[PDB]
RNA sequence: AGGGGAUCGAAGAUGAUCAGAUACCGUCGUAGUCUUAACCAUAAACUAUGCCGACUAGGGAUCGGGUGGUGUUUUUUUAAUGACCCACUCGGCACCUUACGAGAAAUCAAAGUCUUUGGGUUCUGGGGGGAGUAUGGUCGCAAGGCUGAAACUUAAAGGAAUUG
């Protein structure tokens, strides 16, 4: 029996999309099926900034973010925290957090 | 059938306009509503409150027809119209339901529950859908305070009012209260404002 | 493509009645839908209809009452000999007492009781009950 | 349904939806009969007279219960120009 | 004593309602059953089947018993009850009460020439349940009930004499074919024949005529 | 049958169990019950009386336990309610 | 539209497609191909005499265990050799 | 009995039948 | 460890509805009140109804607790009805006698009735 | 067959892991991966849903094109375009709600308008195996593709869902 109306995932109206490679796994996966997530974070973890505050010349220096977009195959995405099995009726939802 | 005692008096009119009972919803409005008058900028439709009043009269006339007016349930769960539903109840017979509907009321004949009305009025048909679903199991007519976006499903007479506002819900209940007794007893003098105040229903 | 205008017409009618509507517009109309509608009016499954003279093929608005169960076409238009009307009525019609399978004969388009008493037949058009 | 020698045979005889001339069958528990109290001089409820209206459960659930009630009611009086036969 | 609830249920022992056909006319929900015990008290009953069903449980094999039972006079009322319970006879008894609260009116008729005393069906009619279409077809007299024996018996209990039947689907699953036969005769009083075309006054409810006979003192 | 003689006699509840075979191959497990059976805590001593006797049927012996739940209210000795029970009253129609 | 043509003039394609599709019916296919003539140890007849070549024992399929007691026969009309069960208790002893 | 490979085998071991019916000339 | 069950919570509020006449914020007073009007079996049983009834009382002052009625909750909770009546009824007052309405909201008026305080936007 | 051959990498070579491990993992690495000129014709080539036509519910977005407005910015002074806004509409990718209808159910706006069975048409299926085998024909350089049985054997295989 058909589990999702999106079949695998989110492609209606083309026929063929193109493959991307899981960042953790290297497995081929169509772009529309990959599990995508942005690692928008500063180059500093918790604390370590006011341990660097007076460490810096340049009174006025902003904080540069480190940007990187990540694609997961289904299997990796499930095995990490990325997505989780959801109930039958819970699988129809597109709320991120 | 239709006398001019029940015409919309301009002093009655200023009651409705102060509440904004004539403001319909935005780009949302069920196809089953020609109760609309041509709409404003900023998206909001103006109800044709003449159609309100005529439906409200018929509402009243259907209620008065109920032989023993004790069994006429009137429902709110909506945070607002709870206060006004209880006031409406004591005036006529009018068994009330405020708070949560507790499903099993019209089916499921067990006590500490289970009115068996012959009519039912609802503040919000959307938010009181358990009663309107349940009523359609038991041959019970439904009267509803439909707004422009409100489901007409299983509702039998729609009162087009503005259900998304404080005073607008209370007004109709009191006007429906005033009308159902202007049909037998208290407030015999039509065109004579009822002793009672509308601001009580809030 | 449009192959039976009659079939498309009675489909709109049957779909109209089934949703509790009281009327339906039906493009594009013809000699033979009307006569069909007419034999349906004589026995009273609809009321007024108006032909609408557009200058191509004609819309039609028919007013329906609620007594209709089904009006359908039989396609293709089988040649039915007089003795075979008893066969079709048995299949298509809910009971002996009422309902009508309607034919087109050289004596015109008519229901089957008229056809039986006037005593002719020809091809078959449809049915109504 | 009478018979030969005219003596009627059918037990019971259903109502009919007012908006669809349909039939209301025994289990049609979405159907509802309406009573509008007919008024006279000063309303007075004319206790126990009514004008009567039946809606098939189907008409109720499709949403046309409300609007087919307005056309039904107004064409019988009961209502000013609230309904419009032309849309 | 019976001691009803249900504004209907009190109104029927008050004798203000005398025929079941007045409940049907107003299509009134019927939530008690002593009402129909009297309204028509000639109700026969055959249990059509008792059949084990199981629910697997950490120990295995619940095995409750299920009984399907049907009730009617041979005079145009049938009801059908499907109920299961732990002990065999407990399912039958509850099966009878629900067989009661279901009773439906069926519209008999003549095959051809309308003589006196109907024997057969108003029209062709069909009900379905699961895979099981069941078609009921008007028949000439002296033909009997040509049907499988579980339906021959139900149709006996709705007082029909001459009918043709034509099944389809998985009829070996008997619980369903009955359900479908029941939807079938249940549909006899839905078919708008020409001799029902006339407009009628809308008889006023017995919940309003004898409206005074609810509540308490 | 001899289950319900015990219930209209005025008991709060009653179980009858039988083990063995008359539908007779392997292992009866048949229960017959009604009412109420606090089982268990201390009220079992106070309010349930049980006795098992062994009936030797034709081709085996069958065990009938019976449990009876006397009405604790009319105990005529010791406690006259379960320690679950509570009760209260109010004043009559009074002066304002 | 239901898969097949309906026109008053499509008798050919209708008749010729039943002919095509009757072939997926085992009972039809076995008849038209005459495999009771070509195959089929008996001539397509109901019975056949034969000369008993030897008694013979065959173990049954499982769950069962037993020896079924067949004979081996050479059909007089055919040469073809076949095995045949001999019914009922004992009764193999009647076959020399 | 993965079909993909019940079917590789079915070919592996059917060209063999073809290539051995040609020895028999 | 210390979660009181419905035997106490039902019985403990079974009283407060019939005896808010009296009843105190002190435990040992209700302790010896309980067995006068109740039929508790054990002391620990009664001391736990009392400990909770007192607990409901030590909090009854500040807002009623869901599921209560004691002849005075009904009285005083009614007193806050009609806060605004005996002042402006929301007609031509809090307004300048005029009803402030918009261009199309207004056209709806000339349809049937005419007596109107006007405005535009 | 010529070009091209950075990368990845069937074979292969190796380091591990392993009871074994010419598997999974690690390092290599041939053909291949790209390309011109020829072949091949198949994929879970999938919406596992033929195409044409008609009709039957509620709702909000979006892509294209058009229509309308003293409408916002473009301020170039206002225009006029483009962008945007609101409203309509034809056409398209989809989606939400719901079934009134359908279905074995999962579900379905078609999978509806069917035992109340007929708008037109093309292809395919008839229990499971044996078998897409044998044979003939045909296409291919080949790998293989297209067409395609029978003996024989079997009481189930299977689909959807339920409880554990
Ligand atoms: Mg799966
Ligand atoms: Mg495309
Ligand atoms: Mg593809
Ligand atoms: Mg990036
Ligand atoms: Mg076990
Ligand atoms: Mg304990
Ligand atoms: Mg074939
Ligand atoms: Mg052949
Ligand atoms: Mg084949
Ligand atoms: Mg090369
Ligand atoms: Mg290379
Ligand atoms: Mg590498
Ligand atoms: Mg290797
Ligand atoms: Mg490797
Ligand atoms: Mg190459
Ligand atoms: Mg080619
Ligand atoms: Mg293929
Ligand atoms: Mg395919
Ligand atoms: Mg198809
Ligand atoms: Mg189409
Ligand atoms: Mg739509
Ligand atoms: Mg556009
Ligand atoms: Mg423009
Ligand atoms: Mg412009
Ligand atoms: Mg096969
Ligand atoms: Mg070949
Ligand atoms: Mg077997
Ligand atoms: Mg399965
Ligand atoms: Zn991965």
């Amino acid at each position: 029996p058909k589990k999702r109306a999106s079949n695998g995932r989110n492609k209606k109206g083309r026929g063929h999309v193109k493959p991307v490679r899981c960042v953790n796994c290297s497995k081929s996966i169509p772009k529309d099926k990959a599990i995508k997530r942005m690692a928008i974070r500063n180059i500093v973890e918790a604390a370590a900034v006011r341990d660097l505050s007076e460490a810096s010349v340049y009174p006025e220096y902003a904080l540069p973010k480190t940007y990187n977009k990540l694609h997961y195959c289904v299997s990796c995405a499930i095995h990490a925290r990325i997505v989780r099995v959801r109930s039958r009726e819970d699988r129809k939802n597109r709320a991120p957090p | 059938s239709l006398p001019a005692t029940f015409d919309l008096t301009p002093e009655d009119a200023q009651l409705l306009l102060a509440a904004n009972t004539h403001l319909g919803a935005r780009n949302v409005q069920v196809h089953q509503e020609p109760y609309v008058f041509n709409a404003r900028p900023d998206g909001v439709h103006v109800i044709n409150v003449g159609k309100t009043w005529e439906k409200l009269v018929l509402a009243a006339r259907i209620i008065a027809a109920i032989p023993n007016p004790e069994d006429v349930v009137a429902i709110s769960s909506r945070t607002f119209g709870q206060r006004a539903v209880l006031k409406f109840a004591a005036h006529t017979g009018a068994t009330p339901i405020a708070g949560r509907f507790t499903p099993g009321s019209f089916t499921n004949y067990i006590t500490r529950s289970f009115k068996e009305p012959r009519l039912v009025i609802v503040t919000d048909p959307r938010s009181d859908a358990q009663a309107i679903k349940e009523a359609s199991y038991v041959n019970i007519p439904v009267i509803a305070l439909t707004d422009l976006d409100s489901p007409s499903e299983f509702v039998d007479v729609a009162i087009p009012c503005n259900n998304r506002g404080k005073h607008s819900i209370g007004l109709i209940w009191y006007l429906l209260a005033r009308e159902v007794l202007r049909l037998r007893g208290a407030l015999v003098d039509r065109t004579q404002p009822w002793s009672i105040m509308p601001d009580l229903y809030f | 493509t449009r192959s039976s205008v009659l079939a498309d017409a009675l489909n709109a009618i049957n779909n109209a009645e089934k949703t509790g509507k009281r009327q339906v517009l039906i493009r594009p109309s013809s000699k033979v839908i009307i006569k069909f509608l007419q034999v349906m009016q004589k026995h009273g499954y609809i009321g007024e209809f108006e032909y609408i003279d557009d200058h191509r093929s004609g819309k039609i608005v028919v007013q329906l009452n609620g007594r209709l169960n089904k009006c359908g076409v039989i396609s293709p238009r089988f040649n039915v000999k007089i003795g075979d009307i008893e066969k079709w009525t048995a299949n298509l019609l809910p009971a002996r007492q009422f309902g009508y399978v309607i034919l087109t004969t050289s004596a015109g388009i008519m229901d089957h009781e008229e056809a039986r008493r006037k005593h002719v037949s020809g091809k078959i058009l449809g049915f109504v009950y | 349904m009478e018979n030969d020698k005219g003596q009627l045979v059918e037990l019971y005889v259903p109502r009919k939806c007012s908006a669809t001339n349909r039939i209301i069958k025994a289990d049609d528990h979405a159907s509802v009969q309406i009573n509008v109290a007919k008024v006279d001089e000063e309303g007075r409820a004319i206790p126990g007279e009514y004008v009567t209206y039946a809606l098939s459960g189907y008409v109720r659930s499709r949403g046309e219960s409300d609007d087919s009630l307005n056309r039904l009611a107004q064409n019988d009086g009961l209502l000013k120009n609230v309904w419009s036969y032309s849309r | 004593g019976w001691v009803p609830v249900t504004k209907l249920g009190r109104l029927v022992k008050a004798g203000k309602i005398t025929t079941i056909e007045e409940i049907f006319l107003h299509s009134l929900p019927v939530k008690e059953f002593q009402i129909i015990d009297t309204l028509l008290p000639g109700l026969q009953d055959e249990v059509m089947n008792i059949k084990p069903v199981q629910k697997q449980t950490r120990a295995g094999q619940r095995t409750r018993f299920k009984a399907v039972v049907v009730v009617g006079d041979s005079n145009g009322h049938v009801g059908l009850g499907i109920k299961t319970a732990k002990e065999v006879a407990g399912a039958i008894r509850a099966g009878i009460i629900i067989a009661k609260l279901s009773v439906i009116p069926i519209r008999r008729g003549y095959w051809g020439t309308n003589l006196g005393q109907p024997h057969s069906l108003a029209t062709k009619t069909t009900g379905k349940c699961g895979s099981v279409t069941v078609r009921l077809i008007p028949a000439p007299r002296g033909s009997g009930i040509v049907a499988s024996p579980a339906v021959k018996k139900l149709l006996q209990l709705a007082g029909v004499e001459d009918v043709y039947t034509q099944s389809n689907g998985k009829t070996r699953t008997l619980e369903n074919t009955l359900k479908a036969a029941f939807v079938a005769i249940g549909n006899t009083y839905g078919f708008l024949t020409p001799n029902l075309w006339a407009e009628q006054p809308l008889p006023v409810s017995p919940l309003d005529i004898y409206s005074d006979e609810a509540s308490a003192q | 049958g001899v289950v319900r003689y015990v219930m209209e006699s005025g008991a709060k509840g009653c179980e009858v169990v039988v083990s063995g075979k008359l539908r007779a191959a392997r292992a009866k497990a048949m229960k017959f019950a009604d009412g109420f059976l606090i089982h268990s805590g201390q009220p079992v001593n106070d309010f349930i009386d049980t006795a098992t006797r062994h009936v030797l049927m034709r081709q085996g012996v069958l065990g009938i336990k019976v449990k009876i739940m006397r009405d604790p209210a009319k105990s005529r000795t010791g406690p006259k309610a379960l320690p679950d029970a509570v009760t209260i009253i109010e004043p009559k129609e009074e002066e304002p | 539209g239901k898969g097949k043509p309906r026109g008053l003039n499509s008798a050919r394609k209708l008749r010729v497609h039943r002919r095509n599709n009757r072939w997926a019916e085992n009972n039809y296919k076995k008849r038209l191909l005459g495999t009771a003539f070509k195959s089929s140890p008996f001539g397509g007849s109901s019975h056949a005499k034969g000369i008993v070549l030897e008694k013979l024992g065959i173990e049954s399929k499982q769950p069962n265990s037993a020896i079924r007691k067949c004979v081996r026969v050479q059909l007089i009309k055919n040469g073809k050799k076949v095995t045949a069960f001999v019914p009922n208790d004992g009764c193999l002893n009647f076959v020399d | 009995m993965r079909a993909k490979w019940r079917k590789k085998r079915t070919r592996r071991l059917k060209r063999k039948r073809r290539k051995v019916r040609a020895r028999s000339k | 460890g210390r979660v009181r069950t419905k035997t106490v919570k039902r019985a403990s509020k079974a009283l407060i509805e019939r005896y808010y006449p009296k009843l105190t914020l002190d435990f040992q007073t209700n302790k010896r009140l309980c067995d006068e009007i109740a039929t508790i079996q054990s002391k620990r049983l009664r001391n736990k109804i009392a400990g909770y009834t007192t607990h409901l009382m030590k909090r009854i002052q500040k807002g009623p607790v869901r599921g209560i009625s004691f002849k005075l909750q009904e009285e005083e909770r009614e007193r806050k009805d009609q806060y605004v009546p005996e002042v402006s009824a929301l007609d031509l007052s809090r307004s300048n006698g005029v009803l402030n309405v918009d261009n199309q909201t207004s056209d709806l008026v000339k349809s049937l009735g005419l007596k109107l305080p006007l405005s535009v936007i």
